[PDB]
RNA sequence: GGAGAGUUUGAUCCUGGCUCAGGACGAACGCUGGCGGCGUGCCUAAUACAUGCAAGUCGAGCGGACAGAUGGGAGCUUGCUCCCUGAUGUUAGCGGCGGACGGGUGAGUAACACGUGGGUAACCUGCCUGUAAGACUGGGAUAACUCCGGGAAACCGGGGCUAAUACCGGAUGGUUGUUUGAACCGCAUGGUUCAAACAUAAAAGGUGGCUUCGGCUACCACUUACAGAUGGACCCGCGGCGCAUUAGCUAGUUGGUGAGGUAACGGCUCACCAAGGCGACGAUGCGUAGCCGACCUGAGAGGGUGAUCGGCCACACUGGGACUGAGACACGGCCCAGACUCCUACGGGAGGCAGCAGUAGGGAAUCUUCCGCAAUGGACGAAAGUCUGACGGAGCAACGCCGC
RNA sequence: GGUACCUAACCAGAAAGCCACGGCUAACUACGUGCCAGCAGCCGCGGUAAUACGUAGGUGGCAAGCGUUGUCCGGAAUUA
RNA sequence: UUAGGAGCCAGCCGCCGAAGGUGGGACAGAUGAUUGGGGUGAAGUCGUAACAAGGUAGCCGUAUCGGAAGGUGCGGCUGG
């Protein structure tokens, strides 16, 4: 309205791109947790590195804000410790 | 953001100024932390009075003033004493 | 380089039915800002009992911390004196 | 000279007695103009209803369509008595 | 197909909520009224904020009904609530808005201010 | 640093009422009114708003357009027409940061909102310094641009072209997490420090000079880490109201365990299990109202008020959600409904003055639709600069104080 | 904003009012008036000599203001 | 390496979820014919109940009757 139309034209374009980082981060965690219902540790090890690949790059991009991601790390990490 | 700066006081026509360490987010008459002495523009002579020592402790923490405030410190050598500390 | 000491009291326990926690009555008392006489109030809190060594009418100290649950903002220090 | 010669939004000379507010400007044209008047504009700016017109002015009227109506405040906002008898 | 002694959902914010009929203004005795006919009505309920309030003999126009409307195409319009829009005893309404759809068989007569205020002239 | 006076009565003293002299107004009205400084100036309607302005900034982030003529050359009418990219100039869009502050209003809110003192081992902090390190190697787009299509418009859709300090991979990293050791200490959770192992986690160039044409250099920006500076969030004692003709009130209520969730502690959310918690020191409820330094008054103790100026919270037509961003649930941002206004070719859309003014309307009653970024301030930028209804001043009314 | 300001030139020339006047409370007479018209914060004033009404003169009050009005405090030790 | 997987989105689905609708209670205010007392006003009518031993000593509490103040019953009180 006061020439801040340029914000909404970018805010929606960022809203698509940010959620693709966010939703793929969610699928990485469940696939690790899929290997918790599954009785596989070696599959969980390579998935933990696959999950933390997205997690560590997530705070590098935008709002995931590491103090969450530390809880995202260790909660996955004790399950591999549980196996 | 932390700008040591002036602060507008006094009557309508003849202003008065106080040199103030504060945050720029607070308004022109906004709040602050601790002040240094004075400024007088309406005197055709002198009487710009500075504490001359307390701001150097703040400059070692880092607080960038505007140049209209800063050249009063040059007139009393606060910055050049501080630049010696930066050369120290 | 000691950190700042927290809030602390001693007092007296009404009930024990709360799981691993109690209430403790503090009986400090003050004057009124208009007249001068000094009357007593009732100040009770919620305090953590990690050992469940509590009694009805127990003299005990309390120690605040980060809030452990809803309205629970204390833990014990020492069971000072017991009931009969 | 006891009358104001004001102008309508066409530009016709509107002969009204002197001391008129723009509420008095309405009833020379039509009475329902006064029934539907909200505000007024003289020469670019809006003018208040507290304004009294002068001889030789173009007066534009902020007129509602058929929505709005008068109050008790307007009964002494009629300076000229013949318009005040209206 | 609205008779005597039917109850109608009112389609404007002119004050009323539910309206009952008296007589269809046809001839000596007309039984029904599909669309566009003019009823003399009364007001069984009103909004608390009301220009027209409880118990007022009103004259109104049917807009939308559970009746057919045989166009010459063969298309039959049929809504799912009987209704009125209260008018000021003329070819003109007295409300501000008109809630919901309005049947296109009001343009056969000149009720065009209801047409111009309609949100979806179906 | 504490004046009293008239009145019950035929007359007196008490008793007890009201009355009166005083002091302030954000005050209004009546009558009059010469001027100058300094200061205030919608309390009712947080009711609705015509019109203009109130937040943009970087060509030194970047592609292209856009002019340009330093010269070069062309066709001739000597009047021109050009084709190359001069200096340099313009910035729709792109991208970076700001828009969360500055500014207003006083509606809800009787509670950790505020006032005061605290605590955090239970937290966060882009833009600030200072230190520690750095800044490797690639990739795929896409706007603008055009070319069509659909639309009354609002605008929207499709096909190619293209950039970057945009975006996305690979390396290396003292973040963090895991695993296993140590050391020390606190206030239980524990905390702090050190080692090893594993796991990933980056970055960017731009500006000007110097160049061996390989590059180098300062400067700006960049990634990461440490502190300090900086504000913010959460918790806690203690304070400032009216009614008992409001005495019973609450089931996520109150507890535990685990789980999820939040920057963070938590019934904050959910499962389970338990039945507690709140209360005559007045809960719950209801009417009422923003709080505070302070203002006025009193001799003081107190009482009243919470306007302007300064602190903080809350709200942005009414209500609810949410994104990007260090920071909002965003005063001049989006999405949804509710009322209302405006436009429409009826299919559709756009709008939010309790920003400055001004108007309507309300009311006893409150002001100028000015000029200026010169000073102070912010915003961005390397700076000039740009942008500023913050502010600077001018204008109105004896509104008040002082001065003539 | 040639605004403040200062310099020189000019004229008594531009310019005062409202309120009170029995007692509280400083200040009074004359006409009008006759429970009527009207005052009033308090006690209360007028059915023919109204210092209390209205007017005039004259005082007094304060001053670019004065009264009335609604507020809040005080006097009110009358929530002590 | 002529494409599959990963991931992503359109779409639909579920819980939550504001406004809307429905329903019986709470309290707040206007209004309601008529009535019930309560004061408040010019020599209205009816009685005399009080205050004197008030012409029957009054007075509180209860009961009861009458135009109405009141009347007496019973107990209590000196302010008989």
């Amino acid at each position: 309205i006061k020439s801040a139309i340029k914000r909404t034209k970018t805010n929606n374009e960022r809203r698509v791109h940010n959620a693709t980082i966010k939703s793929a981060m969610r699928t990485a965690i469940k696939q690790v947790e899929a290997s918790v219902a599954n009785n596989e540790a070696d599959k969980a090890k390579t998935a933990l590195t696959e999950a933390a690949k997205r997690i560590d790059k997530a705070v590098k991009t935008g709002l995931v804000h590491k103090n969450t991601a530390a809880r995202y790390k260790s909660r996955l990490a004790k399950k591999v410790n549980g196996l | 953001a932390v700008k040591i700066r002036l602060k507008r006081m006094g009557a309508k026509k003849s202003p008065f100024y106080r040199i103030v360490v504060a945050d720029s987010r607070s308004p022109r008459d906004g709040r602050f932390i601790e002040t240094v002495g004075t400024y007088n523009p309406v005197a055709k002579p002198a009487e710009v009075k500075i504490d001359e020592e307390l701001a150097l402790k703040w400059l070692q923490t880092g607080a960038k003033p505007s140049d209209t405030v800063r050249n009063l410190f040059s007139s009393q050598g606060i910055m050049e004493k501080f630049h010696n500390a930066k050369q120290g | 380089s000691e950190r700042n000491q927290r809030k602390v009291y001693q007092g007296r326990v009404v009930s024990d039915k709360m799981d691993k926690t109690i209430t403790v009555v503090v009986e400090t008392y003050k004057k009124h800002t208009l007249y001068g006489k000094r009357v007593k109030y009732s100040k009770k809190f919620k305090a953590h009992d990690e050992n469940n060594q509590a009694k009805i009418g127990d003299i005990v100290k309390i120690m605040e911390t980060r809030p452990l649950s809803a309205t629970k903002r204390f833990r014990l220090v020492e069971v000072v004196e017991e009931a009969v | 000279s006891d009358m104001v010669y004001v102008f309508t939004p066409k530009g016709d000379v509107i002969e009204l007695p002197s001391g008129s507010v723009p509420i008095d400007f309405s009833y020379r044209i039509h009475s329902e103009i006064g029934n539907k008047t909200i505000g007024a504009k003289v020469n670019g700016k809006m003018v208040t209803l507290d304004h009294k017109l002068r001889t030789g002015d173009i007066v534009e009227i902020l007129t509602s369509k058929h929505s709005y109506g008068p109050s008790q405040d307007w009964v002494k906002l009629a300076q000229t008595s013949q318009a005040k008898h209206k | 197909m609205i008779q005597q002694e039917t109850r109608l959902k009112v389609a404007d914010n002119s004050g009323a909520r539910e309206v009952l009929t008296i007589k269809v203004l046809g001839g000596s005795g007309r039984k029904t009224a599909n669309i566009g006919d003019v009823i003399v009505c009364t007001v069984k309920q009103a909004t608390p904020g009301g220009v027209v309030k409880k118990g007022e003999v009103v004259k109104a126009v049917i807009v939308r009904t559970k009746s057919g409307a045989r166009r010459s195409d063969g298309s039959y319009i049929s809504f799912d609530e009987n209704a009125c829009v209260i008018i000021r005893d003329d070819k003109s309404p007295r409300g501000t808005r008109i809630f919901g759809p309005v049947a296109r068989e009001l343009r056969e007569n000149n009720f065009m201010k209801i047409v111009s205020l309609a949100p979806e002239v179906i």
